[PDB]
């Protein structure tokens, strides 16, 4: 019918838009994630326990 | 938002009188209510305070026993039953709205006042009762307290009020840095414990009046002597 | 809590019983 | 106030001297203790940490545990060897046994009262009402301690010998009639409360009208009342025939150890009823 | 050690606690019912029986009980994604059209109702919440069985095609769809679009559920 | 028709081949010389009592002090987490609430649920009470999550298999994000608020563009529906919580799954995920009443925050990373660090 | 409240001290 072709070509154009994306290597992406996790590790009051002097929840 | 008081007039010394303020335009049962009075040619002075739900009542030491504050929540009225009046007890009595939660702005709305004629604390000090103004400046007044208003919460319970000539006092700054809703960004507050400053920029009219610094660290809430600025 | 209130009541009660027991003893 | 008074009191009763009953009684008693520990830890083992309707089975289990340990203390220190005890230790032992049994009966009354109040007010959602749990459990323990300490607080038989009970020599006779009167009042109150619970449930279920139990409640009520009467009322009639008959002619006494072990067997068989009838906690009781 | 403002903040917090407790005590003495059933099952008749998009809330009252019915059939989503919001209701009103035993969705509407009842009655959330099963369109079912046989819905049926025993057979099928019989009860009722005994039946079933809940509460059950 | 179906099949295979061609090494093979975070011990600093029914969502204020929590007793309560005071208690018109949101400026809260509308409450009024500023209607299914962009734009996600971007001032959708095939159960806004991801009941999270309304990327990999989703603080990775007892960390630029957080002991679904401030920790609330704290770079922990007596239905870290608040169906919010 | 609780604690301490005194001394 008409709605079948409409839905099918909608999916087709959506996947055409989803397929033309620049992929970086997973190694570089994980390197960026670990670089962010190491650059901000000091400002993480849950990772490094904060002294009770400046802890607002005692 | 409206606060209209009634019950004024003239009373002979001794006896009794009942002041009543009818509230309209806000959730009256949620706001703690204050009575503050102002002598004819003097500054402001706190009188009484009843909480929301009437579960907490305070009075000034020069008033305790003689006066009685009470509120009628379904009628949206606040009462001040005053007995055994004195000649010093004459003033204009303002009704003051005040709500207390985290980040609230108490003392934000003030009534219009009713003239009443009769035929240990924290001392707040204003620098000088008059400041000269010439066109093209930015005035900055000070109010030195006699006790550290910096509580261990980080809040510094000092407020700044503006009373225009023939008007009701209006909240400017609550907790020494937070300017109230509806005032311009000209008014800025700063300072430390026992040292406070209200900074005005870009001189214009409509800021002419007496400026009062109130503390709110503990009861009784003591105002300052007031600081007039005119031109 | 309520268990602690009951515990305090039974403790003050047994103390009063011991007090009267010494008063007769 | 030396040992001469307890010797002359035993001389006034004729229980003077100079058995396997002890070992079978301590067997029954340690059975009671172990099942009490079982039913008490089960409340702590499960998520019944708040459970305002519970803590009443817990109070019954606790007072039954105390009845067990008091019966061990009594049996190990009873007989002809009792004469080495001072009046203070004797009063302490007897008052401990009496406070244990009275706490058991009063906790049973507290359970019945909570059940009747829950049945009366329909109370669609569960109700906590911790203000009433305090009053009920505190009243239980306080009145039991008062009844157990009334002898040690002076009200006893050291002054006049004519008021001596031959079942308990140092004990005052009017105290025993008062205690058995309070026990009879508690019995009558418990039976009235449970019968009124059954009446309420029966009429409310009879008022309803649809095609697709109430008699299942009658089984529980009748077994509870049955074990309570059958294991407590012999002591009631025993002490009644003791106090209300002539002195030194009641030879059918002096075997009260069997009466005492059946009265503590009442307390010991209470938790098996109050955990087998309640299937919710029987689910928690997985295995031994 | 609190300031003048912190004490008033705590006082406001305690007034808020008080109003929350009052609202909880007010909302705890109200029966919460859940309407279910397929489309065109006649639940419009039931929500009209009171006579005092998204979810629809019907508040009606009776002899000292305030009921609240939650018609949820309006929204179409994964029922397993919001059905746990109703795990504390008192009962579950389930409407089934008796006249739909021969109609087909193009499958069989009675079989769809039976599948929905099987999915809801044995759900892990309503493991002890009783069901008030209404069987609407009894007169339409009368005429339909007077014309058309019941074998179209149940081929395994072997009884005589009359109203009473076939209605009993349908009720028996629905009650045999109940895997959990120790915990919950099914109060079946053959309602019509005419009489006002429906609210009486709902009151009676809710009262029985309250009695069973109290018996389970205070140990006895 | 058949040409379009075969084209979609070939194009899915092309997407899979492109996603495989960039997977040179996994995240375990590169975050192996990282010293572990050790044992993370958190204790309940606060316990916020006052809800009388199952708590379904919470959200921190941007000042890291004020909460908002929605439970199905019909109450939105705004806590002061430092002192456990209740600042406001908002009575909802419909007690079937499934989400809440605290505006980044603090002026507004929003909530919605089975009533399909997203009510927006104004907190800072002149008459001193909290009144309904807007009731955004237009969804045809239950509203599962909502987040504020600013005081005038809010993005919601419903069980209509669609998300929408509203204009609070007018009250009508300016953008409707369609493309899902199941109930959208949660969303999460980017730190720069230009993109957001949404996890639906079809085991796929989609990355949307707010200014355009198109679905940039689609991330598959879960075996069941996705109940929760949060962003890495970097803004170019996100974690999803599913009903198959599995968190997964997808990456936007690599366009594929990087790491799966699972444990053979865990068989219960995941109701809420949230990263820590630095992104090193991935907290996740479960159905087994617990809240495991995973290592986002090693995936080798179950550091339990066991304090609840029912399903942990919501959690979130503060903007300064100072605390973790978890709400559960036992009607208690606890605050951890 | 707090005043009644402090009074109850003081009364409990007074009862404990009186029991200790009656155990040390006599009547």
């Amino acid at each position: 019918n008409t709605a079948s072709i409409a839905q099918a070509r909608k999916l087709v154009e959506q996947l055409k838009m989803e397929a033309n994306i620049d992929r970086i290597k997973v190694s570089k992406a994980a390197a960026d994630l670990m670089a962010y996790c190491e650059a901000h590790a000091k400002e993480d009051p849950l990772l490094t326990p904060v002294p009770a002097s400046e802890n607002p929840f005692r | 938002v409206q606060l209209v008081e009634s019950g004024g007039g003239l009373v002979q010394p001794g006896g009794s009188r009942k002041l009543s303020c009818s509230a309209s335009g806000f959730a009256f049962s949620s706001f703690g209510m204050h009575w503050v009075r102002q002598a004819p040619e003097k500054g402001l002075e706190w009188v009484a305070y009843i909480s929301s739900g009437s579960g907490t009542i305070y009075y000034a030491d020069t008033v305790k026993g003689r006066f009685t504050i009470s509120r009628d929540d379904p009628k949206n009225t606040l009462f001040l039953q005053m007995t055994s009046l004195r000649s010093e007890d004459t003033a204009m009595y303002y009704c003051v709205r005040s709500i207390y939660y985290y980040g609230s702005s108490p003392f934000d709305f003030w009534g219009q006042g009713t003239t009443l004629t009769v035929s240990s604390d924290i001392v707040m000090t204003q620098a000088t009762s008059s400041v000269p103004v010439t066109p093209g400046e930015s005035v900055s007044i000070s109010c030195r307290s006699s006790k550290s208003l910096l509580h261990s919460n980080g809040n510094t319970y000092l407020y700044w009020f503006l009373q225009r000539p023939g008007q009701s006092p209006q909240l400017l700054i609550y907790r020494m840095s937070n300017l109230a809703s509806g005032v311009p960004d000209r008014f800025s507050g700063s300072g430390s414990g026992t040292a406070f400053t209200l900074t005005i920029s870009r001189l214009e009219a409509e800021d002419v009046g007496v400026y009062y610094c109130m503390q709110h660290l503990e009861y009784p809430l003591t105002f300052g002597a007031g600081t007039k600025l005119e031109l | 809590p309520v268990l602690c209130a009951v515990m305090n009541v039974v403790f003050i009660t047994i103390l009063i019983i011991a007090l009267i027991a010494l008063s007769v003893g | 106030v030396n040992y001469d008074i307890i010797v002359r009191h035993y001389n006034y009763t004729g229980k003077l001297n100079i058995k396997l009953t002890s070992v079978v009684f301590i067997l029954i008693c340690c059975f009671i203790i172990l099942e009490n520990i079982f039913v008490l830890l089960t409340i702590w083992k499960t998520k019944k940490f708040h459970r305002p309707m519970y803590y009443f089975i817990g109070n019954l289990a606790l007072s039954d545990l105390l009845a067990g340990v008091a019966y061990t203390a009594n049996l190990l220190l009873s007989g002809a060897t009792t004469y080495k005890l001072t009046p203070a230790q004797w009063f302490l032992r007897e008052g401990s046994m009496f406070v244990a049994l009275s706490a058991s009966v009063f906790s049973l009354l507290a359970i019945a009262i909570e059940r009747y109040i829950t049945m009366l007010k329909m109370k669609l959602h569960n109700g906590s009402n911790n203000f009433r749990l305090f009053l009920l459990i505190s009243a239980c323990w306080v009145i039991s301690l008062i009844l157990g300490g009334l002898p040690i607080m002076g009200w006893n038989c050291i002054s006049a010998l004519s008021s001596c009970s031959t079942v308990l020599p140092l004990y005052h006779k009017h105290y025993i009639l008062f205690c058995t009167t309070v026990f009879t009042l508690l019995l009558l109150s418990i039976v009235i409360l449970y019968c009124r619970i059954y009446s309420l449930v029966r009429t409310r279920s009879r008022r309803l009208t649809f095609r697709k139990k109430s008699l299942a409640l009658l089984k529980t009520v009748i077994i509870v009342l049955s074990v309570f009467i059958a294991c407590w009322a012999p002591l009631f009639i025993l002490l009644l025939l003791d106090v209300g008959c002539k002195v030194k002619t009641c030879d059918i006494l002096f075997r009260a150890e069997y009466f005492l072990v059946l009265a503590v067997l009442n307390s010991g068989t209470n938790p098996i009823i109050y955990t087998l009838t309640n299937k919710e906690m029987r689910r928690a009781f997985i295995r031994i | 050690t609190l300031s003048a403002e912190d004490k008033a903040a705590v006082e406001r917090s305690k007034m808020i606690d008080r109003n929350l407790r009052e609202d909880g005590e007010k909302a705890a003495r109200e029966v919460k019912l859940l309407l279910l059933g397929a489309g065109e099952s006649g639940k419009s008749t039931i929500v009209k029986q009171m006579k005092i998009t998204g979810i629809v809330e019907t508040h009606f009252t009776f002899k000292d009980l305030h009921f609240k019915m939650f018609d949820v059939g309006a929204q179409r989503s994964e029922r397993k994604k919001w059905i746990h919001c109703f795990e504390g209701v008192t009962a579950i009103i389930f409407c089934v059209a008796l006249s739909d035993y021969d109609l087909v969705l193009a499958m069989n509407r009675m079989h769809e109702s039976m599948k929905l009842f099987d999915s809801i009655c044995n759900n892990k959330w309503f493991t002890d919440t009783s069901i008030i099963l209404f069987l609407n369109k009894k007169d339409l079912f009368e005429e339909k069985i007077k014309k058309s046989p019941l074998t179209i819905c149940y081929p395994e049926y072997a009884g005589s095609n009359t109203y009473e025993e076939a209605a009993a057979y349908i009720q028996c099928q629905f009650e045999d769809l109940n895997k959990r019989k120790d915990t919950k009860e099914i109060y079946t009722h053959f309602t019509c679009s005419t009489d006002t005994k429906n609210v009486q039946f709902v009151f009676d079933a809710v009262t029985d559920v309250i009695i069973k809940n109290n018996l389970k509460d205070c140990g006895l059950f | 028709l058949d040409q379009l179906r075969q084209e979609a099949e070939q194009l899915k295979n092309q997407i899979r081949d492109a996603r495989k061609a960039c997977a040179d090494a996994t995240l375990s093979q590169i975050t192996n010389n990282i010293d572990p975070v050790g044992r993370i011990q958190m204790r309940t600093r606060r316990t916020l009592r006052g809800h009388l029914a199952k708590i379904y969502a919470m959200h921190w204020g941007t000042d890291s002090r004020l909460l908002v929590s929605a439970s199905q007793d019909g109450k939105l309560i705004i806590w002061d987490s430092y002192t456990t005071n209740k600042v406001h208690a908002i009575p909802l018109r419909s007690s079937w609430v499934m989400t809440c949101a605290y505006a980044p400026s603090g002026n507004y809260v929003a909530c919605g649920g089975l009533d399909n509308i997203c009510s927006i409450y104004n907190l800072k009024t002149r008459e001193g009470n909290v009144r309904v500023s807007r009731e955004l209607a237009g969804h045809t299914g239950y509203l599962s999550c909502c987040r504020f962009l600013d005081d005038n734009q809010i993005v919601t996600s419903s069980g209509d298999t669609t998300c929408a971007l509203w204009d609070i001032e007018t009250g009508q959708q300016t953008t409707t994000f369609t493309g899902h095939t199941g109930d959208v159960m949660s969303l999460s806004l980017a730190p720069d608020t230009r993109l957001f991801v949404s996890g639906a009941c079809d085991a796929s999270a989609k990355l949307w563009d707010v200014r355009e309304g198109m679905c940039r990327q689609t991330f598959t990999g879960h075996e069941s529906d996705i109940n929760a989703i949060c962003f890495f603080p970097n803004g170019n990775a996100f974690a999803t919580g599913s009903d198959d007892a599995t968190c997964r960390l997808f990456d936007l630029r690599a366009d594929q799954e990087l790491m799966t957080y699972s444990h053979d002991n865990i068989i219960c679904g995941i109701t809420s995920v949230s990263f820590s401030k630095s992104g090193r920790l991935l907290l996740a609330g479960y159905d087994d009443f617990n809240c495991n704290v995973w290592d986002a770079l090693k995936a080798d922990r179950a550091g339990v925050l066991a304090g609840h007596d029912n399903r942990v239905s919501c959690l979130g870290v503060t903007d300064d990373g100072m605390a973790v608040a978890t709400g559960s169906w036992d009607s208690f919010l606890k605050i951890w660090n």
